[PDB]
């Protein structure tokens, strides 16, 4: 039953003046140090959750003040930590530095420079944990947030303003459909953050990278937690793209956050409250598990007109193992978001990319937010895929009755080659419109199953120097042109297609 | 003239130390209200309760905020009550918080209202009434196979994504408007966008005026999501005992509250129970849940959504509230996957009012052979797993073809997945749906093909969206 | 776990009386606070007494041991506040040990069947002392005449046994 | 002064206390050099590594070899620093322990040379590569369908029995051949007449003066086998930094890394996470394999054994590698058995760089089109089985006709195997390999026999097989 | 650890006296509520472990008609026959046997044969047993 | 007390002839061994304890000690009363520590009769 | 084979600690043999006893349990 503040030298300061008044100090003394979880006798005057700084320079934030040590957590590498080192208080509880400065740069979750650019001139600090907005301060998601997948924006579309969870296992896309739905905000107003948590630092330099090549460092923000970094820099990675989107949702501009795996998070929050002797639960998570992710995305709002009309839309990234959407962490994030995209990973071996299993990916919010052509398009895009995929799951050999021998299964072909996409290659949601619409009203019946994605390729190249009043059209007043002239422009351009 | 200091802060627990013999209780609420005297301190304006008495005049308390800035040697301001909660008709119409102040900003509540706390025993057993009737909500599986007593608690038990908010929404379109008695809905610990939506569509739809509405969403600190459930009961029961007034009390995942309890006995003191739950599971979820019951002065009809963790029934929050509960209907994923919505599970859903004497003798037969031929087409489903349809005795292929058609026809078309589908929705009398279900089991509708029955509100649209279909 | 909670109260007292350099004054003090609180056990149970407030038990900690040296005094009212009061007699004795390593005198007992002069008593307390490298050796004789014709010497943990180890060395190296 | 003295000894775990303001920091080093006095004692040489602070100006520490003879209160020497290994040209051709003493009976490093810290952060942001390249292994079915990458983790599932070892030992030949690259291997936690019979075949393949050992082998503390992985990979940054080129570090079987640091978490006593893993597992694993990494200078690219408890990849000590691995060769019996050599499974390899945006248009054309052939002929074998080898089609039977001849063609000759068979054995590098399967799959080498495939280098010289037959 | 020594202590207090201690008894009958039907579970076999048998209800045949639910196969009793009275033993004897072959005999009834007429009169036997076991709610029978 | 040494025991395994012939034909006894019965109710382990207790003091002179370790009060009066009809009681010796005993007595009736039949 | 074998016994009724130090006695005494230049072979039967009287050992020092308590 031994406290730790029993320290020898330390009673023997204690007993140095005890009934004669001593002032109190705002400096302490570490006691114990080890796996990045400090103590430190003295710093009456800490407040909970406050910036300490040790004498190596490295940051610590105090959790638990106890009658006469402070627990504290060290943000950072702890190996220059010693016994000994006086801490000293900063009065600020858990800031980051955020600014307009602070676009184009590579971070840290404590908001230094990682990729070496030099410092990061910012005037104004927001804190890390700060309450959601609430009942009143909320607005009905009605904007559309355009990814340029064809397979989101017609199956699941995302609005401006919800947390859509992004859910699969390991190599099944979950990057690539982030960084290409942060590639596409080039045109739009969105301000995109990427926060990596637990990602190998070659693949974030390599994302990185191809933010750069598509230009769109212009816009988001990189905010990386290593998995050589302690859990408590990867615990905080999303507090901090929450607390640096957040300058900027308040302000009226709309922002993407990505969290690519919070798996990761809750593992190395598994980690930090496990060295913290918390007594876990179910799968070994301590027991506000939930409540780490619950107090992350419910901070992502769409904020009302009385409060400028701002808005934070999350897309959080959940790593299954073997596909199970029924563990422990897969439903607890399930059951903070409004919706979930199920990339399935034998569809994604078959060829099938973007493999988004349309069966268990819904969308709640989504549906509002599509752009009323869309709506009209894609309504009957989704029942195609279903029955296609429930029926070719038993009938595969045998002859079959003429509806369900090629209305059903040669036409859940041709979506299934019309959804697939290459990498980085975002298409705008007009010629989205355009293509599922020759999907889905029958001008994909007569071209085989190989050439549909050349069809797509040409007819891209085919609208953008014909059919710009059908594309600026789709652009301002957001609905589908007149059907004659339309199917005019399809069957034109199935004069001109060779078909091979 | 007697406060306290501030021991220690551990998260969303904090001590507090009185003067000797001036310990406020347990349950009390106690006030905190710091100034912030120079730049290094942060304004504080936090309620703390008391959950332990530790000795040493030290007492171990429950914060309802977040504690970020709580200084130790931090002056404490006791109350000598609970958390006192305004309540009467004022709450008609508003939308609170754990603390009973209000988040609605159409203004504050005066200081000389009526003030109940949070706490108190239960209704004793001389007081309460038994008397079992049935609600009649329109939804198949819930009034063919596990129907609803009106004043009588109701769970929906559910996993993640699997249908109890859809189906609390709809149970509140198809009764709370025609009710005609008070309702409250406290939402524990979801999503605030749906307190949003919740909160707009009483607006549109004029329900509220009679609805009190508290939030205690899942941003909060879990001391507040335990108490919210306690705060929305207090304002129910002061319609139920002062004014005799039959009472709705829809509360969504029930379960955040035993949640939030897990969340602060680890730091509470308390060792860990299984499965990482709190020693008091039991009797924290039986101090709130013998408090909704229905008393001789007015009935309290509360139909409660209870998540299901990692889709575990057998997890100890969700098995230790079978036993509170007088109709349960258990949603299973597997059904959701199906296409069949509600995911109501037939069989694992059951009820105290399907019984001949409550029910009707016609209903209650047809209830139990429905649940006769889904029973045996689950026993044959291993057999249909690996041998397959073609070796099952003529009757059993009798069984398989009837119960397909059961289990899609307890399928249904709601009002409020309108927004889903644009199916415009149904609403389906009780004799009805057994008349329906009769002439399933009678072979009347053999020939039909088992993808017209897949939600559809009574069986003539059975019959028409057949003969679209091309039968 | 309760002996070294004790070392370390009493090295910190040991460390506070080496710097103030007030060593005897704080050393016989605490042998007289030690053989004060081993007389009688009721004060103990006398300042565990919960209705008593803690500056009660403070004002009759000062009222009775007014006596005492302010660093002891000190201590002891540190002691009493971490509700550590029923840990004092061990760190008094502990302390009475550790004070005796800077002095450098050692305790030895030695069991002898006949009493001993104290000219061989100083003589194998000097020897002894040379071997184990104290300036002085204290040495406590017992009456008990178990051993055969002989004294056995205890030095701490280390026994020098010479009176019927002999015939039991005898006896196992026969069989 | 440093001088330390021992308090608690319990199994590995020694508890030693310092002076006030002179403690060691985490990850030091403590020589504990005890000569025995008397009879009692025993002499005493053994290495500690600081673990934790416990306050009182302790500091617990976990062992390195037996703590047998450790007496409460002997004198603990702080080295000021961690584990210092050599590293330079001195360490190549020598067989090292974790403390970066050889094994070997060769003879002792002198004290002047240099010796780096063990550990060590991980390369920062700014100093790491861009670009993705390829690793030019020059063997062709890991150059065409599992493609390697310069700062890469690759995982063989082979097991004993199909020529793991073979591979370890042409990859480091190749690399060393042709990249100028050294190479480390390091067994962590492996059989000692394993790691006897691993250094005789190297030292038999001549390999071994171009590659370093570290044996920390399964009879040693937990301590040690923690930290063997770390002292293999503190030589291969040496070439990388220093020296700058594109080295190897062979980690065999590495799931003994994670239970070794389990098992040293659950003699530190902390509380057990997930399926008994020690808490800090993702992020072990993460110091480890986030400092095998492409720089801009050089790069270490890594081939690692993985052991798959209970055969399940959803166990925390497979998924949490599996996370870091860029690629995987597994190694299957019945193409050992058949007489492909490697036996590399051409259809459970798997990479993530097989792709045209790293890789290349070409070669991931010609890949694919491997792959789908291969899979077919595994389709079409119950159909040869049932129906026998003729009447399928034309078309399937051009299709076995011309996947027999890829199947056999994945076979090398490796330099490793002169020894054992007398041929030469070749470098194919990946452009003549993707032209070679290029000139199968259009059927231009179709006449020839399917044996002159066997063995052989490049496509130029399976014509002379064929024409010796 | 005392959990089973907690069930123990008062399940051994239902005795039945001796004639010199009065000849009264105490007869129980404690319930254990299983969570899916795991009899495997901890409490459930330490209460297993004590008491004179086992009535095992199962949902299984709860919603297949058989009300009460009693798994009559798995379903024990340990003093069984020195209970009954004569009259209820004597055809209680042959209704045991002919349930547990009609439970032999329906597990190959599901699929396939359509066995013959020898152990067809048994299934039917045994269907007419199932179905007499069978009682409505609240209504006990006496023991004629 | 300690166990038997090494020297003291028998050095061959001989076999405990009981009389019962799926005992002594498909599953011999050691004497000296240990043996395990499992059965329930119903199967007459009341009477093959019986006859095992009769037939070893009837051919062997061989006393036997029935020590019930915490196994239901109720089957424990039923077996003495089936000792007393019986008539092989006076050559068993028995010792009862039922459920109802705290496990100290539970602990240690198994080691009484032990030290009974020693 | 009493001519050539040697038999160590930690049988079931001694301590736990003879149960742990049986293998160790066990290659103590075989490596003699094997340094001289004989060939040895030792036979450990049942070394889970010996894993379980460590288990216990462990236990009852005060040792941090690992899984199934071994430590
Ligand atoms: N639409 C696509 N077309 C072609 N290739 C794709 C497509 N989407 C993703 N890929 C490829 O799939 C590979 C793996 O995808 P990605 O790494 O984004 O998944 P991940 O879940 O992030 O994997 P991990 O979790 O292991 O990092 C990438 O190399 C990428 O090139
Ligand atoms: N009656 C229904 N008809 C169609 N879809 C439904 C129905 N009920 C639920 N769903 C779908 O199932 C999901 C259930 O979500 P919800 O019940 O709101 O979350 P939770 O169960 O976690 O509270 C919704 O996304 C909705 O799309
Ligand atoms: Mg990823
Ligand atoms: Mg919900």
């Amino acid at each position: 039953s031994i406290r730790a503040e029993e320290i020898s030298a330390l009673i023997k300061q204690q007993i140095e003046n005890y009934e004669s008044q001593i002032q109190v100090s705002d400096v302490g003394t570490v006691i114990q140090v080890g796996d990045g979880i400090a103590r430190a006798h003295g710093l009456d005057n800490v407040m909970s959750g406050e910036l300490v700084e040790f004498a190596n320079g490295v940051m610590g934030m105090a959790l638990n003040l106890e009658e006469n040590n402070v627990g504290i957590v060290i943000l950072g590498p702890y190996t220059g930590i010693k016994e000994g080192d006086e801490v000293r208080r900063t009065g600020r509880i858990m800031e980051v530095p955020v600014g307009e400065a602070l676009i184009g740069r590579v971070v840290n979750p404590l908001g230094q420079p990682v990729d070496g650019l030099g410092p990061v001139e910012t005037t104004e600090t927001r804190p890390i944990e700060s309450p959601a907005p609430g009942v009143m301060d909320r607005r009905s998601v009605h904007e559309p947030l355009q990814t340029g997948i064809k397979a989101i924006d017609a199956l699941v579309p995302i609005g401006r303003g919800q947390r859509e969870l992004i859910i699969g296992d390991r190599q099944t896309g979950k990057t690539s459909v982030a960084i290409d739905t942060i590639i596409n905000q080039k045109d739009q107003n969105m301000i995109s953050i990427y926060v990596a948590i637990g990602q190998k630092e070659s693949t974030v330099r390599t994302v990185v990278e191809t933010l750069r090549k598509h230009g769109a460092l212009d816009y988001t923000i990189v905010v990386t937690a290593s998995a050589s970094q302690p859990a408590p820099l990867l615990f905080l990675a999303p507090y901090a793209g929450v607390a640096m989107g957040e300058y900027f949702m308040y302000k009226g501009k709309h922002v993407l956050v990505v969290y690519d795996d919070l798996s990761k998070q809750a593992a190395a929050y598994r980690e930090l409250s496990l060295l913290l002797r918390r007594p876990p639960g179910r799968e070994a998570y301590p027991g506000d598990i939930f409540y780490l992710h619950s107090r992350l995305l419910e901070r992502a709002a769409k904020l009302s007109d009385a409060k400028g009309g701002g808005s934070l839309t999350a897309l959080p990234f959940v790593e299954t193992q073997a596909g199970d959407i029924s563990a422990y962490i897969p439903t607890n994030v399930i059951s903070i978001t409004d919706g979930q995209i199920f990339l399935q990973s034998d569809l994604f071996f078959s060829g099938v990319r973007p493999a988004i299993n349309a069966g268990l990916s819904v969308s709640r919010v989504g549906g509002a937010a599509q752009i009323k052509a869309m709506k009209k398009v894609a309504g009957t895009l989704r029942l195609d895929l279903a029955a296609y995929r429930e029926l070719e799951a038993f009938a595969q050999f045998g002859s079959d009755l003429d509806k369900a021998t090629q209305a059903k299964l040669a036409r859940g072909a041709r979506t299934v080659e019309v959804l697939k996409q290459d990498l980085h290659q975002p298409i705008p949601v007009e010629k989205q419109v355009l293509i599922i619409y020759a999907l889905t009203r029958g001008f994909l019946d007569d071209i085989p199953v190989e050439d549909v994605r050349r069809f797509e390729k040409e007819f891209y190249l085919f609208l953008d120097q014909n059919g710009q009043h059908l594309l600026e059209h789709i652009r301002t007043t957001k609905d589908l042109p007149n059907e004659d002239d339309l199917n005019k422009a399809i069957e034109a351009f199935k004069k001109t297609f060779v078909v091979s | 003239m007697t406060r306290g200091r501030v021991i220690q802060v551990m998260g969303p627990v904090v001590d507090v130390k009185f003067e000797n013999g001036h310990l406020p209780a347990i349950y009390n609420a106690l006030k905190i209200q710091h100034k912030a005297r120079n730049e290094n301190e942060v304004d504080i304006d936090l309620t703390l309760e008391v959950a332990l008495h530790l000795g040493d005049d030290t007492v171990r308390t429950i914060a309802m905020a977040s504690t970020d800035g709580l200084i130790r040697g931090m002056e404490v301001i006791d109350t000598g009550a609970p958390i006192s909660v305004p309540v009467g008709e004022v709450t008609l119409g508003r939308v609170f918080n754990v603390l009973g102040e209000p988040i609605d900003l159409e203004g504050d509540i005066p200081a000389d209202a009526r003030r109940d706390p949070i706490h108190r025993p239960a209704p004793k057993f001389e007081e309460l009434a038994t008397e079992v009737e049935i609600l009649e909500t329109g939804i198949k599986v819930v009034d063919l196979l596990a129907p609803y007593i009106k004043g009588g608690k109701i769970g929906l038990f559910g996993g993640a994504g699997v249908g109890k908010t859809v189906l609390i929404q709809e149970l509140i379109h198809n009764i709370a408007q025609e009710h005609g008695g008070i309702s409250v809905f406290a939402g524990v610990g979801e999503r605030t966008r749906e307190g949003n939506d919740l909160y707009h569509e009483m607006k549109d739809s004029g329900v509220i005026s009679k609805t009190a509405m508290v939030f205690g969403q899942m941003n909060e600190p879990p001391g507040a999501r335990m108490r919210v459930a306690l705060t929305g009961l207090t304002m129910a029961e002061y319609f139920r005992d002062e004014q005799g007034q039959d009472v709705l009390l829809f509360i969504d995942n029930i379960f955040r509250f035993t949640q939030a309890g897990s969340e602060v006995s680890a730091l509470l003191g308390r060792m860990p129970s299984a499965v990482g739950y709190q020693p008091t599971l039991a009797t924290e979820m039986g101090q709130l849940q013998e408090r909704i019951t229905s008393t001789a002065k007015g009935s309290i009809t509360s139909i409660q959504a209870i998540y299901v963790p990692a889709d575990d029934y057998t997890d100890p929050a969700p098995a230790t509230t079978f036993s509170h509960l007088d109709a349960t209907t258990n949603l299973e994923r597997k059904l959701a996957e199906m296409g069949i919505y509600p995911a109501v599970d037939p069989l694992a859903s059951t009820s105290r009012a399907l019984a001949p004497e409550i029910v009707g003798e016609e209903h209650y037969q047809v209830a139990r052979k429905v649940q006769q031929t889904l029973q045996r087409y689950k026993e044959l489903q291993d057999i249909i797993a690996i041998l397959g349809m073609d070796e099952l005795s003529d009757e059993d292929k009798l069984v398989v073809h009837r119960a397909r058609r059961i289990q899609f026809f307890l399928s249904q078309n709601f009002h409020v997945a309108e927004q889903f589908t644009g199916q415009p929705g149904s609403y389906v009398p009780v004799k009805e749906t057994v008349r329906g279900f009769k002439e399933i089991l009678e072979g009347k509708y053999d020939h039909l093909p088992e993808d017209a029955f897949r939600l559809v509100g009574r069986i003539e649209e059975v019959v028409e969206k057949a003969k679209a279909m091309g039968v | 776990n309760q002996e070294v909670i004790a070392k370390r109260y009493a090295s910190a007292l040991f460390q506070i009386a080496l710097e103030q350099g007030q060593l005897d004054r704080i050393e016989e003090d605490v042998r007289a606070v030690r053989q004060a609180l081993a007389e009688n056990g009721e004060f103990l149970s006398l300042l565990s007494y919960p209705k008593l407030s803690l500056d009660q038990k403070k004002a009759l900690i000062a009222e009775a041991f007014a006596g005492v040296s302010t660093p002891v005094q000190n201590t002891l009212l540190l002691l009493l506040e971490r509700h550590r009061f029923g840990l004092v007699p061990e760190l008094a004795e502990q302390f009475l040990a550790l004070v005796d390593d800077a002095r450098g005198i050692a305790k030895a007992v030695a069991y002898s069947a006949r009493p001993l002069t104290d000219e061989e008593l100083r003589a194998l307390s000097d020897v002894f002392a040379q071997k184990v490298g104290k300036q002085t050796l204290e040495i406590e004789n017992i009456i008990d005449p178990e051993l055969i014709g002989g004294v056995r010497l205890r030095i701490g943990n280390r026994i020098y046994d010479g009176s019927v180890s002999g015939q039991l060395e005898r006896i196992r190296r026969q069989l």
